[PDB]
RNA sequence: AUAAGGGAAGUCGGCAAAAUAGAUCCGUAACUUCGGGAAAAGGAUUGGCUCUAAGGGUUGGGCACGUUGCGGCGUGCGGUUAACAACCAACUUAGAACUGGUACGGACAGGGGGAAUCUGACUGUCUAAUUAAAACAUAGCAUU
RNA sequence: UACCUGGUUGAUUCUGCCAGUAGUCAUAUGCUUGUCUCAAAGAUUAAGCCAUGCAUGUCUAAGUAUAAGCAAUUAUACAGCGAAACUGCGAAUGGCUCAUUAAAUCAGUUAUCGUUUAUUUGAUAGUUACAUGGAUAACCGUGGUAAUUCUAGAGCUAAUACAUGCUGAAAAUCCCGACUUCGGAAGGGAUGUAUUUAUUAGAUUAAAAACCAAUGCCCUUCGGGGCUUUCUGGUGAUUCAUAAUAACUUCUCGAAUCGCACGGCCUUGCGCCGGCGAUGGUUCAUUCAAAUUUCUGCCCUAUCAACUUUCGACGGCUGGGUAUUGGCCAGCCGUGGUGACAACGGGUAACGGAGGGUUAGGGCUCGACCCCGGAGAAGGAGCCUGAGAAACGGCUACUACA
RNA sequence: ACUGGCUGGGCUGGGCCUUUCCUUCUGGAGAACCGCAUGCCGGUGUGUCGGGGAACCAGGACUUUUACUCUGAACAAAUUAGAUCGCUUAAAGAAGGCCUAUGCUUGAAUACAUUAGCAUGGAAUAAUAGAAUAGGACG
RNA sequence: GCCCGUCGCUACUACCGAUUGAACGGCUCAGUGAGGCUUUCGGACUGGCCCAGAGAGGUCGGCAACGACCACUCAGGGCCGG
């Protein structure tokens, strides 16, 4: 994503429980423990993005540097709008099957799911969701992976 | 009384519900309590299950921790300065999370004068009122302290000129509704220096 | 609604239970224990429809208060107490000792066993961790907690319970190659030899096994229950759990009744 | 100028008088030449005091040499301050707390409204000193 | 059992409907009625109104007995049964009905690394004491009101009701240090668990060296050749399980309870030790669960085509509240969300499903009703106790009946 | 019941060479083919032998993507179809049976649902992606 | 032969229609507003102490030197609770 600035708000934004301000210097291969940016691996054969480990943004709902942990259904879709603040909505199409008439018609359903700065997502694009907790009224699925362009 | 149920809420597609069912025993509310500086007064309340919780109406003290050292001493909270929510909860100078207050910086600067034996932030010179002497029973005390100054290192600029004053700037880290505690940190290094830069100007 | 249940509706209880559908309205809704509701065998039903000791409830309820009858070891005196897989019941007035197990068709058989090998049980372990104070310890299927384990010991295996002092004789690892019994699902009864596991990530494994008559069946992990390597520890009830096609089944039903008379 | 209770029972006839009235925010029918009807009808708020937030202007930005007595220049040649620093200036709008004999467009200033019929389309004009109207004129139409 | 016949014309062949025919666990009604096995039944119109009676209480050897209670006569503290009453538990399960309800309920399939959990089952907690303190019921005796499961003041006594309260161990860790020869040391404090905040550890999983800074050492010929090295669990995935440090708290828990057995030691004191049960108790695990939650699936209607955001409608942030997540709520900032693949609205003589009726196959129609889930107790709202209720054979208020 | 067959005819399936044949690394145990000497009536234990890993197991990486079909897993009692037993037959029921027993023995099955969701094999039919300003593949 | 329409009589069904027609029900702006949870003062009534000490009396031991304790009345002040 495109962030002019990191500190833009009234509040100040820190990953918590990540202590910054040490006398003594000591370096470490671990991410969280020596006072850097901290970082997981979700699974399911997903790979971090680059992006993400040397970014600067701060998100307490990406699945990665945040405090959400992903279970449940894993989901593909083509995005139809993202036009608004860190969240997309995707359009999904299905074949119903009508059993009198031996035959078939097209449906569709909307979903919201929320979108980290490490993605750049575009108008008619595949991605892939995952099942979170429910973190809006309506948003209960987080972004993984973006499919490579036709 | 007060619910906290999305049934009177309106669908995302802008349809109005209907109604359904009474209110029910669980997804009830509660009413706000609004802390204040002031003599300690605290109320406990019967949850679900037999538990409790306790609400606070008026706190005066609760644990602070300074970071690099790691030592943390109880003292009382002098006022709220700043909330990223509301200003209005500033001026009737009413604290919750993530408000900042000032503190006094006396038990913190005694025990910075036990642990290394220098003066911190001391700009009475001037004035030499309250200069005293008390011979220092030991010299093995000298390489120790001298040690772990020589070791830790030394503090930044800025916090000796708030500790001239005798006043620190913290952030409540508790929630004083739900467990009755006020408590926070020193806050220091470039954070402070995000809300000196906010606070005036 | 409201609160939780207390009774339970005839026509609704576990169909191995085997009750007749008249004669009554209600049925005995066992009560809360070690076993899961589901499949449970309440001591009542145990002894006065299968060993047809007690004639109905009223002195059924009075057997217990005489504390005769006695489960691994200690006396129950309630009459819906559930009782489960692999469970040793004793009754020493008559003399004998009883072990719950499935037969090849889905339902819990009476199986007479020998005194010296009815002290003792085995159970697969359901977790194992550190508890408070650093102490390791691990919970098997029948809510046996056991401090300071064989620290090798890891989960989905099963354990060896003396039953008199609960220490930890013997284990059997999880492995391809092992003698295992089906628990839960359509395959009940069924005894088979670990031929091999295969592994999806995200959960809900399935797992292969083969029968000595060449069958081929899979089921979950969750339901399968090892009893032994090679030449298995429990002695196996009449049948052995190879579940025959009803082909042969009414041959053999009809060999049987010739060679007899 | 004011009047208890009733509120047009007075009278040819509500003649005279009373009631409504500023501003901000909601809400607004039949009918229609689609421009109106409409300020339709009908509701709520309004002081004093202590605060918070928003709406502007001016002057400053790198090296490399040569005149003129640290400076105006003459030039050549780069970067767009992730927009900073100082000073200056009136008013208009929105929000919060406390306060009072529940009062606050506190005097002045300041629309009564609705359902229908007859008649002239409208704005306009005339009997100065008893009649301002349905009378006259008008655009449009038609004839010689 | 894959089936048809009568009716337009003077007569004929067609489209076409009217009529006939059969079933119904499908209701009403007429005439008639001997026996055997089984037995539905005020749902439809009025979720309209109710006289009367009943439908929820409970004691063991083991909480509290001075019954002017019975019964015996081993118990001069009692000792059997046991009215009344305190205390504990249950009364939130059952049973009835289908008014409302059109993505709502519900069905199959997922999640809780997003929560509460009586009870049952299994483990688990070393900082005056030979026994602490005031009330109260039952009871005696005296009253008020036409009236109720209404109650006053006076005199007594109990707890598993209420309120207090006792380092019996060592070791280890962290701070202050009286006192020197400067290289370690006398002795002083803290240290269970619950609660709240900050910080630290929670390793990797191919190998070969050479320098600076400077210190446990073995051997030793004093030139030194040198130096191998001890632990760390789990998931697909975390800040997980768990451990350690500095502190905090109108603040917890760590047993002043009860019944059977009559035993063993010597310094023989009314000394010490010793079994099995009941009732309780902190945390983890389990069981019965409960509340939310992912995907897909519901009748007719366009003479319903655009809807939602006054006063949350879509999303971001900081908090409050809740058992927890969440526009559930309070402030600040963006302008979004659904729709011809039928949104939104109106009708339903609509509780949903498992399923009933009727058959070549495909279908049409019904489902108030014994099984599962949801809702209600004349119509609306509010609440106590309790693990669990927005309860009605619980309370408060209004409307209508009475 | 039933054995060889028949150079029998079919049918299903599995291996190689045809320009194609079938991804890859680590570790496990270990076969087949080989000889070494020690012992019997041209084969073998032999082993504390190694040249050697058919197949198998466990772990990691790579593999265009949907629809479709086959086989599995998971899913309620009642109901429907349906097996067994003369409630004197039957609608029902899940019972009962055996010499004579102070005893023994069995059953209380099975298939379907069908939409959505989870795995496995097949690769026709019907869609989709790829090297053209090379921004392509390999060492 | 068949057959079309106005007009007159009788019977039935639906439609337009002055009357700001009438009755019943649902959802809603505004005004008035019972009850209850939470909260701020309040303290009917109650409990616990500590001192100083009025006034009197007793107790057990001490020759004594001295200790300790228990009953009455008026209390003085407090100074903390529910
Ligand atoms: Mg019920
Ligand atoms: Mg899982
Ligand atoms: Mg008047
Ligand atoms: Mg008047
Ligand atoms: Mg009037
Ligand atoms: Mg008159
Ligand atoms: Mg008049
Ligand atoms: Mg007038
Ligand atoms: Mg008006
Ligand atoms: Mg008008
Ligand atoms: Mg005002
Ligand atoms: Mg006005
Ligand atoms: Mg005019
Ligand atoms: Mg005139
Ligand atoms: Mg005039
Ligand atoms: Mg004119
Ligand atoms: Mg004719
Ligand atoms: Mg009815
Ligand atoms: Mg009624
Ligand atoms: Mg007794
Ligand atoms: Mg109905
Ligand atoms: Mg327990
Ligand atoms: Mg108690
Ligand atoms: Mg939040
Ligand atoms: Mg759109
Ligand atoms: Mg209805
Ligand atoms: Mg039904
Ligand atoms: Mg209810
Ligand atoms: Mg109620
Ligand atoms: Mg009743
Ligand atoms: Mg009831
Ligand atoms: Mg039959
Ligand atoms: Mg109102
Ligand atoms: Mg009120």
């Amino acid at each position: 994503a495109t962030e002019l600035t990191v500190q833009s708000e009234r509040a100040f934004l820190k990953q918590p429980h990540i202590f910054l301000n040490s006398k003594v210097k000591v370096k470490s291969t671990r991410p969280g423990k020596g006072g850097r940016r901290w970082y997981k691996d979700v699974g399911l054969g997903f790979k971090t993005p680059k992006t993400a480990i040397e970014g600067h943004y701060i998100d307490k709902k990406c699945p990665f540097t945040g405090m959400v942990s992903i279970r449940g259904r894993i989901l593909t879709g083509r995005v139809v709008s993202t036009k608004m603040h860190r969240t997309i909505i995707i359009r999904r199409e299905y074949l119903h099957y009508i059993p009198k008439y031996n035959r078939y018609e097209k449906r569709h359903k909307n979903l919201a799911a929320h979108v980290s700065p490490a993605f750049r997502v575009e108008e008619g694009d595949m991605v892939v969701v995952g099942q979170c907790r429910p973190l809006s009224k309506t948003v209960r699925f987080n972004v993984l992976r973006v499919l490579p362009r036709t | 009384g007060i619910s906290r149920d999305s049934r009177h809420k309106r669908s995302h597609t802008g349809a109005k519900r209907a109604f359904y069912r009474k209110k029910r025993a669980f997804e009830l509310g509660r009413q706000p309590a609004n802390t204040r500086i002031g003599p300690k007064r605290i109320h406990i309340v019967r949850t679900r299950g037999g538990n409790h919780k306790y609400r606070a109406l008026r706190l005066d003290s609760g644990n602070f921790a300074w970071g690099s050292e790691g030592c943390t001493r109880k003292t009382r909270i002098i006022g709220v300065v700043y909330h990223p929510s509301n200003n209005e909860l500033v001026r009737t100078n009413t604290l919750t999370k993530s408000a900042v207050v000032q503190i006094d910086a006396a038990p913190f600067r005694q025990w910075y004068e036990a642990h290394y034996g220098q003066p911190l932030g001391r700009r009475r010179q001037q004035k030499q009122g309250q200069v005293v002497e008390e011979v220092k029973k030991s010299k093995s005390v000298e390489k120790k302290q001298a040690a772990r100054f020589a070791a830790h290192g030394k503090v930044d600029p800025a916090l000796e000129k708030q500790f001239e004053a005798g006043r620190l700037y913290a952030i409540i880290s508790s929630r004083p509704g739900q467990s009755g505690r006020a408590d926070g940190y020193i806050l220091e290094g470039e954070e402070l220096a995000f809300y000196q830069r906010k606070l005036h100007k | 609604a409201r609160g939780p249940k207390k009774h339970q509706k005839r026509l609704s209880a576990p169909s191995h239970w085997l009750l007749d559908k008249l004669s009554g309205a209600y049925a005995p809704r066992p009560s809360t224990g070690p076993h899961k509701l589901r499949d449970c065998m309440p001591l009542i039903v145990f002894v006065r429809n299968r060993l047809k000791y007690a004639l109905n409830y009223r002195e059924t309820k009075a057997i217990m208060m005489q504390r005769l009858v006695k489960v691994d070891g200690k006396v129950r005196t309630d009459i819906t107490y559930p009782a489960g897989f692999m469970d040793v019941i004793t009754i020493e007035k008559t003399g004998e000792n009883f072990r719950l197990i499935y037969d090849t068709k889905g339902r819990f058989t009476v199986h007479r066993i020998t005194d010296e090998e009815a002290k003792y049980k085995l159970g697969k372990v359901k977790r194992v961790q550190l508890g408070r104070g650093g102490v390791p310890f691990l919970v098997t299927h029948d809510a046996r907690t056991i401090r300071y384990p064989d620290p090798l010991i890891k989960v989905n295996d099963t354990v060896k319970i003396d039953l008199e002092t609960g220490k930890i004789t013997d284990f059997i690892k999880f492995d391809t190659g092992a003698l295992a019994m089906i628990t839960g699902g359509r395959n009940m009864g069924r005894v088979g030899v670990i031929t091999h596991r295969e592994r999806h990530d995200g959960g809900f494994g399935i797992v292969h096994l083969k029968d000595a008559l060449d069958n081929t069946f899979a089921t979950r992990e969750s339901n399968v229950f090892v009893i032994g390597s090679e030449k298995p520890w429990i002695s196996l009830p009449k049948g052995k759990g190879v579940k025959l096609t009803i082909a042969e089944e009414r041959d053999q039903r009809r060999a049987r009744a010739l060679a007899a008379a």
